[PDB]
């Protein structure tokens, strides 16, 4: 029961229902961590379309940021091409 | 023999506490950024030929909101990651983070123990 929650993508081990049901029950904004700052390196679709804001890596800088939306809007990597 | 082992323990280079400001915590509901800094930077080693670092991050999650960090292996994201709590060195730039933390790494961590223990 943490002010700030970083987990370094477990949900990529998890089974995908699993990793659903977390990012729906837990992690979420609906979750029972729901008012706790939460931050994750997963890449997985369905989390990242939970994501409240995202950061684009590249080799040690950053190369965007932003909400959902406007990562929808950019579609400059696959977190909005492959979707 | 052993002294020297010892020795060389002891004066083994340690983390460096100011890399982040952990002490902070906010009364807001979810109005507030976790992270600040402007071109923070983080590196690995001390001594040269760095093979790991970052550079002008200005990475910036708030309370009570979820965020991602996207990137391959190598891009960066564990060493994000990881210097969110303190464990590398910040060679330039600013980093903080409120309240308290906790962590959770790729590889789970599990001690001898009970489950309910762990």
């Amino acid at each position: 029961r943490a002010d700030t929650y970083l987990l370094d993508d477990p949900l990529a081990a998890v089974d995908e229902h699993v990793a659903r049901h977390l990012i729906e029950h837990v992690l979420g904004p609906n979750g029972l961590l729901h008012t706790k700052t939460k931050v994750l390196a997963t890449n997985k679709v369905s989390a990242l379309s939970i994501a409240d804001s995202i950061a684009l890596l590249d080799n040690g800088e950053i190369t965007q940021q932003g909400t959902y939306d406007e990562i929808t809007k950019d579609a400059d990597s696959p977190l909005w091409k492959l979707l | 023999v052993s002294i020297g082992r010892l020795f060389t323990f002891f004066t083994n280079e340690e983390l460096q506490p100011d890399s982040v400001q952990r002490l902070p915590k906010v009364k807001n509901i979810g109005d507030v950024a976790i992270n600040i800094g402007d071109d923070a930077t983080f590196l690995w080693q001390r001594k040269p030929e760095y093979k790991v670092a970052l550079k002008n991050i200005n990475f910036q999650a708030k309370k009570g909101n979820l965020t991602c960090i996207v990137g391959k292996v190598g891009s960066g994201k564990t060493a994000l990651l990881s210097c969110m709590l303190g464990d590398l060195f910040r060679v330039k730039g600013f980093a903080t983070v409120h309240g308290s933390v906790a962590y959770v790494s790729q590889v789970p961590w599990i001690m001898n123990g009970t489950v309910k223990e762990n």
